[PDB]
């Protein structure tokens, strides 16, 4: 019957961690997808040097 | 060893690599919920006593024992254990208790705050304030000049001049009631000066009609009626008066030449005043001024202690609750070279030859000097007579500025420390100096040869002001940006000690982060109250 | 018992210990003093109830703390002045470690 | 490395009651 | 161990205003021992001292009883 | 040659907030809440304040 | 605890300066001539004072607010009664508001050092010196190259 | 300072015995309230008997 | 590659203001290899360059000695 406080400082043990800040597993999960997206924009992906 | 403050501040700040923050500043930075978290146990284990601030130094082979200095006020409580809103509520409760009359409004506080963040504040006001440096007779040499200054700065802006120092406030509110300024400026000046009386009334009703001995409990309840606390800038010989009226034992560190007695006064203090023993002493004092032993000369010269009716409590309330709240602690004491500000004005064309008549403008006659651009950026138009009588005060202003380290033991109820070195509370007091608001580079390029910065007190050590005032601290705060909080600036150790000071980092934080109002001033006054037994008595009274 | 002003009301509504950390020395291991002194006095670990903080106040539950000084440094002998101190039940380190 | 152990110090990186429930984010 | 630098304050204006009676009392200055520029700084400081002294004398000539009754009886008749 | 959006700092939603908001004090104070990194150090600094 | 020294109507005046179709391009011409040099600013003080005066009389708007460096130069030099008083107070409102935002961002994550460098360049974007101003007139690039 | 030769303070009545104004008129009572800062209250100010 | 269009800037004021001392410096550029219009735009560019040089030295000879002690004493 206590009244505990889950502030943001209690979530720092899980949130600000390098597993939660790498995109490599997302890109592995996306390149292994059998049906990727079909639009595939190419307007402003890279800067071409003049 | 040598009491030249300019080389002190120049060689403290020249290419300092690491900027060490102290335990008090790390304590007052974070809020109340991050404090009691186990991630800050390194600060939590050094907080055991509410009155004593425990630290630990470097192991020199003797186990490096813990030393506990006293937090003399309530204002030096750790801010996660005493937040600023709690101090505002306590100041409002005190304001309800003593029933003080607020004779200042929001608008005069907003006006002095507008002067405070004014990067266009003309340095010529600091020039004439350096030429006065707290003398009534010097203020009445040059009444039309300072009147022209106040009128021009009051028409050209919504801002009032000379509110950076107490001596100007008292001298205008006393002397310039003769309509030589605007009526609104004089009303604002006397609003400040009456707010000081209203705060003196609030403190005298905080603890009155009790005498613990020969003397009342007024010095045992608060920092403002206590005579052991000193004004930050000193223009008279208040150290000699301090050595007399202190029941406890003060010692005055002046360049490793400490003296605690009035019997050693005439070989330390050279009493100057009233223009007439100087009328024979002129050539001798000038010949003493042209010898360059002053960095290792250990002698001071000041005006005599005038017998004010309130025992310098107005200056104390002024510089300790008024200015650090309306300015949000955005001041810094400057060290002034008095020979240079005289060499600007006196060694100059129309100010020298007496072909030029008294009542005529000077600006088309001013040659290409520093004072020329000073008056151009000040947009001010003096005549020849007022600047001549301005220059007529060179033969009494000191050789440089200096800085003393006034030490005094805490109390008779704050003397319970076992270590006799930590029974003392030191305080730097800027003798014959000047406190400023803020500068721009246009001003600082002119007064590079005239003024120099001093990170002097907790309230007068703002890195924002020194950064536009000094170069080495500017590249220092560029290389370390986190110093810009006024509680986390690393001040010179020869001029500041954050464990020996009266006002530690929490009062500097409360000064910086408060919003400028009457409620904030009532809260700040409720910080300059002791944590003494008699203070608990007088607080259980009200 | 002196505490700071930010001690929350939510603590003082529940049947707590008067100091910060609830010294549940029964909840530690049998006949062990180092882990019980860690539970009582070591504030680098959070307490038994409120894991988002170490203590509800730092002036009572620490080892060198103020209330620890004024109540625990006195030891309840027989031939003393002998006024009954209620906080000796909750501050005596010998009595805390006895559980 | 400095930012890595600075974060590990600002968080609880490297119990007495009831085998507390393991929270997740 | 150091000072602030010197302001511009250009030229030697004592040769630019040779009419002033400050030049008799200034005129006894000597350069047997000092170098040229520090002697110029000594000359600047002495001109500052002499000008402030003359200006203080002009000041105290004004403050010590400017209103007189002899000028009153002149301007009456 | 000038603006590559997937290489630039300020992407489309920040410009949308810029064009979309009304010019006042709370808009500026909300804009400086948008110049906060989503870095672990900023998560520490936001759990502090 | 930011202190908004700038006022709501200052935001309205600079917004109305943004919307004015008759905002003169001669201000852009003299801006292109100075391009953020202080010696070029002290060359052309009376011209830009005439600009501020004429744009404060022919409308309530304020000129040269398109660039940081002219705000910096007016706050530096033009506080000696060569321009109108209230326009100068609004300029100081802008310049003090930038100071107040810098103060607030330093009070976000300060007194916490990760090494030689503080944490300030990692907790926001605008205390990171790697992020650069959009317009530039001086050699910020070799300065970045040294401090990076 | 100008009226040392024309006037002199009389703390005679309860509403007219304030030492705050008496110290600005009489130099001796200023030293008296400097020796005793608790005497600045009008209610406990030691008037001439 | 591509430039801006020119402003109008009509007339040859060098032939209309013949008493300026800048014209003994202006007349040195000639028309050996280059055609008429590019020589006209080069004369415009050299004229604005030389005029900027003259008003620059005018500005510095203003700001170096605008006060004088000799006129002040006499």
């Amino acid at each position: 019957n206590l009244l505990l406080a889950f502030n943001l400082q209690n979530a720092l043990k899980v949130l600000c961690h390098p597993r939660l800040h790498t995109p490599a597993h997302t890109l592995n999960s996306l390149n292994a997808a059998p049906a990727p997206r079909d639009r595939r924009e190419t307007y402003s992906l890279q800067h071409r040097r003049p | 060893n040598h009491m030249n403050v300019l080389v002190i501040v120049d060689e403290f700040y020249d290419n300092k690599y690491a900027a060490p923050v102290t335990d008090i500043a790390l304590k007052c930075g974070l809020p109340t919920e991050d404090f009691l978290h186990p991630s800050n146990y390194d600060l939590l284990r050094l907080e055991l006593h509410p009155l004593y601030d425990i630290y630990i130094g470097r192991d020199a082979g003797e186990r490096a024992r813990h030393r506990a200095v006293h937090r003399l006020m309530v204002g030096n409580l750790p801010t996660p254990l005493a937040p600023a809103a709690f101090q505002e509520a306590r100041g409002q409760q005190f304001e309800t208790a003593t029933s003080l009359a607020h004779v200042v409004d929001q608008a005069v506080i907003e006006t002095v705050q507008d002067t405070a963040y004014d990067t266009a504040y003309p340095a010529f006001f600091y020039v004439v304030e350096a030429m006065i440096h707290g003398f009534e007779e010097k203020f009445v040499m040059n009444v039309p000049l300072v009147s022209l200054c106040i009128n021009t700065y009051w028409e050209r802006s919504g801002r009032l001049a000379f509110v950076n120092s107490f001596s100007m406030i008292k001298f205008i509110c006393r002397h310039l009631g003769n309509n030589a300024i605007s009526k609104e400026a004089y009303s604002m000046y006397r609003k400040i000066y009456g707010e000081l009386i209203a705060l003196e009334q609030a403190l005298m009703r905080l603890a009155g009609s009790d005498v613990v001995g020969d003397e009342s409990v007024g010095q045992y309840v608060c920092a403002l009626l206590d005579p052991n606390l000193l004004p930050p800038v000193a223009y008279t010989d208040i150290f000699t008066h301090l050595l007399t009226v202190s029941d406890r034992a003060p010692q005055i560190i002046i360049g490793n030449e400490v003296y605690a007695d009035t019997l050693a006064a005439p070989q330390f203090i050279e009493r100057v005043g009233n223009m007439d023993e100087m009328a024979a002493q002129f050539v001798a004092l000038y010949g003493y001024r042209v010898n360059g032993d002053h960095d290792h000369d250990f002698r001071l010269h000041l005006g005599p202690y005038v017998d004010e009716g309130h025992a310098d409590v107005l200056e104390k309330i002024f510089y300790y609750v008024f200015l650090p709240t309306c300015t949000n602690a955005h001041m810094c004491g400057l060290g002034v070279d008095f020979q240079h500000v005289a060499q600007t004005l006196a060694y100059n064309g129309p100010a020298f030859s007496h072909h030029f008549t008294r009542d005529e403008d000077i600006l088309d006659n001013l040659e290409n000097g520093t004072l020329r651009d000073l008056l151009e950026i000040s947009d001010l138009r003096p005549t020849v007579g007022m600047i001549r009588d301005l220059s007529a005060s060179f033969m009494t202003c000191p050789t440089f500025t200096r800085a003393v380290r006034v030490s005094v033991d805490n109390d008779v109820t704050q003397q319970l420390a076992p270590n006799p070195a930590d029974k003392r509370t030191e305080q730097t007091v800027l003798v014959n100096g000047l406190v400023a608001f803020a500068f721009s580079e246009r001003t600082r390029a002119v007064t590079q040869c005239l003024f120099h910065a001093i990170p002097f007190h907790m309230f007068y050590g703002d890195p924002r002001v020194a950064a536009t005032m000094h170069q080495d601290v500017a590249t220092f705060v560029m290389r370390n940006p986190q110093q810009r909080a006024v509680e986390a600036f690393n001040r010179p150790e020869q001029l500041f000690a954050e464990y020996r000071e009266w006002h530690r980092s929490p009062m500097g934080k409360y000064a910086a982060e408060c919003l400028p109002s009457l409620v904030s001033i009532s809260g700040m006054t409720a910080m300059h109250i002791k944590m003494s037994p008699m203070a608990y008595i007088a607080q259980a009274k009200l | 018992i002196v505490t700071p002003v930010t001690a929350d009301v939510a603590y003082f509504q529940k049947s707590n210990s008067p100091r910060g950390r609830a010294a549940c020395v029964v909840s530690c291991e049998n006949y062990n003093q180092e882990v019980a002194e860690g539970l009582i006095y070591d504030h680098s670990r959070p307490d038994a109830a409120y894991e988002y903080r170490s203590t509800v106040n730092p002036w009572a539950s620490q080892l060198g703390s103020l209330g620890d000084i004024m109540y625990n440094s006195s030891y309840r002998q027989t031939a003393v002045p002998g006024l009954y101190s209620p906080c000796r039940a909750f501050f005596n380190k010998e009595e805390l470690l006895r559980n | 490395q400095q930012v890595n152990d600075y974060i590990k110090a600002k968080v609880g990186a490297q119990l007495c009651h009831g085998q507390q429930a393991t929270c997740e984010i | 161990a150091r000072r602030l630098p010197k302001p511009t304050l250009q030229g030697r204006l004592e040769a630019d205003f040779p009419d002033s009676p400050l030049l008799p009392k200034f005129q006894e200055l000597n350069q047997n021992n000092l170098p040229n520029d520090v002697f110029r700084e000594a000359q600047r400081s002495y001109l500052v001292f002499l000008t402030s002294q003359f200006c203080y004398e002009e000041y105290v000539q004004r403050t010590f009883g400017v209103p007189r009754r002899q000028r009153a009886i002149d301007k009456r008749q």
